[PDB]
RNA sequence: UGGUUCUAUUUUCUAGGACUGAUUAAUAGGGACGGUCGGGGGCAUCAGUAUUCAAUUGUCAGAGGUGAAAUUCUUGGAUUUAUUGAAGACUAACUACUGCGAAAGCAUUUGCCAAGGACGUUUUCAUUAAUCAAGAACGCCGACUAGGGAUCGGGUGGUGUUUUUUUAAUGACCCACUCGGCACCUUACGAGACUGGGGGGAGUAUGGUCGCAAGGCUGAAACUUAAAGGAAU
């Protein structure tokens, strides 16, 4: 599998348990910046990267407030006409949840990504 | 499969009871090898009895490259070299005694090994290509 | 010299193992004799898991003591004195105090 | 390894020159080591008592076998008993919701030959990896949380009893922890989207089609016909 896949697969299933702690490992940048948006949309709590010398390990602390993550397994390439289409297609509803893109200006959701309009490829989504 | 490896320290320095020299090492290194040793072994000795934990923390870089920097170099990768005499060892059995199928399932296990990392250390030209296991 | 079948019938019991020996001895005269020996592993006072088996290295080496020290027991008697040595049993105390160790 | 010449006391010490230059170290993977572990395999060896057969006695009329019998053996002595030999198998109880093996499978001892797994590791390499069409060898679900008791293999610690001593090392049990197994008892939470086939179960009817089936004493029909048999008596 891949390594932000099952980081999500555990922040997943953890919180649908109904744990209030993660614990993910490895723990990469893009593990980092996913934690990094969906926290600033308000899914998660804090979180910590405690560095042993080998990859990293997260503790991430959620409440409730998520209901999926996920990756898009080709990444294929999003243009800023076409954000609300791909919004549209994958996500729950209207304004329900953030589709999250690798762009030119880093790792962001696609409301930022189209707030300064930059395009990107796909990376997932969270509601 | 089981968990059952060895749990580096996160600390990357000499352990501060270490009083011996960062050369001294290198010496005893060197000369445990021209007296005949793989580096694993080396490595072993050094950590039982002359109490360096670990030679890429206490010396500058890992032995082997201490023995290639210091002309001892192996014909052959440890790995495959230990892989290449038991698969010849179960060879030898075989060819004594050839009612022993598991043997001859066993070895074609140890070929199929042989032939994974040998494909990887050739692509690395670790080894030169045109290499075989005869 | 034999047991009765019902005696080692009523030994034998699951739940532990026998360990049982036999060795060819000639002894102080000509006499060979296939000589045997069965042995049960018992369980110590305050063990309190049902088993008390041995791991089958301490078989073959409490097998091991049992054939050197019964053929140290022949070949240092005759027949006669073999003979006085099994009745009162005291070849099993021997085994018995060499093989507590294991 | 070779060669040139510079300083002060017959031999002391000296200076120079020609044959390397990125990270970890995956509760990923491989390899080494260590004490081990197992009814994993191969060869050799050893034993056991049954069974079958044979030899020798002892004694005499039956022995198997069956629901009863029978085929069979038997006064040229069966069956039973005792001593001994030979053969081919097999490894009883111990034997387990235990172990090992990729599966089929594997149970006597001892030795040799290689192998394997788990554990221990402040050893080594550094992505070498996962899945399977083809081919080769042998022959209530998952991507999922926690537990609980028991057991097998390893390790650490405790500090009591069996052990015991100045010959080597080495146990057994109790307890806690931990890793890995064969199972068992529960929990919480998830879309989990050796080839060929008619159409449900239980019945019911049949002016259709294809079959099979009745009569009526036999002999006995062209013959009112014998003997004998049947039936009822």
């Amino acid at each position: 599998s891949s390594v932000l896949a099952d980081a999500l697969n555990a922040i997943n299933n953890a919180e649908k348990t109904g744990k209030r702690q993660v614990l993910l490992r490895p723990s990469s940048k893009v593990i980092i910046k996913f934690l990094q948006v969906m926290q600033k949309h308000g899914y998660i709590g804090e979180f910590e990267y405690i560095d042993d010398h080998r990859s990293g390990k997260i503790v991430v602390q959620l409440n409730g407030r998520l209901n999926k993550c996920g990756v898009i397994s080709p990444r294929f390439n999003v243009k800023i006409g076409d954000i609300e289409k791909w919004t549209a297609n994958l996500l729950p509803a209207r304004q329900f949840g953030y589709v999250i893109l690798t762009t030119s200006a880093g790792i962001m959701d696609h409301e930022e990504a189209r707030r300064k309009h930059v395009s990107g490829k796909i990376l997932g989504f969270v509601y | 499969k089981g968990i059952s490896s060895s749990a580096i320290p996160y600390s990357r320095n000499a352990p501060a009871w270490f009083k011996l020299s960062s050369e001294s090492v290198i010496e005893q290194i060197v000369k445990y090898a021209r007296k005949g040793l793989t580096p694993s072994q080396i490595g072993v000795l050094l950590r039982d009895a002359h109490g360096v934990t670990q030679a890429r923390v206490i010396t500058g870089n890992k032995i082997m490259r201490i023995l290639k920097s210091n002309g001892l170099a192996p014909e052959i990768p440890e790995d495959l070299y230990y892989l290449i005499k038991k698969a010849v060892s179960v060879r030898k059995h075989l060819e004594r005694n050839r009612k022993d199928k598991d043997a001859k399932f066993r070895l074609i296990l140890i070929e199929s090994r042989i032939h994974r990392l040998a494909r990887y250390y050739r692509t690395v030209a670790v080894l030169p290509p045109n290499w075989k296991y005869e | 010299m034999d047991f009765t079948t019902d005696k080692l019938r009523s030994m034998v019991r699951k739940w532990q193992t026998l360990i049982e020996a036999n060795v060819t001895v000639k002894t102080s005269d000509d006499y060979v004799l296939r000589i045997f020996a069965i042995a049960f592993t018992r369980k110590q006072a305050n063990q309190v898991k049902r088993h008390s088996y041995a791991q089958s290295s301490h078989i073959r080496a409490i097998r091991k003591v049992i054939s050197e020290i019964l053929t140290k027991e022949v070949q240092g008697s005759t027949l006669a004195q073999l003979t006085s040595k099994l009745i009162p049993e005291v070849i099993n105390k021997e085994i018995e105090n060499a093989t507590k160790d294991i």
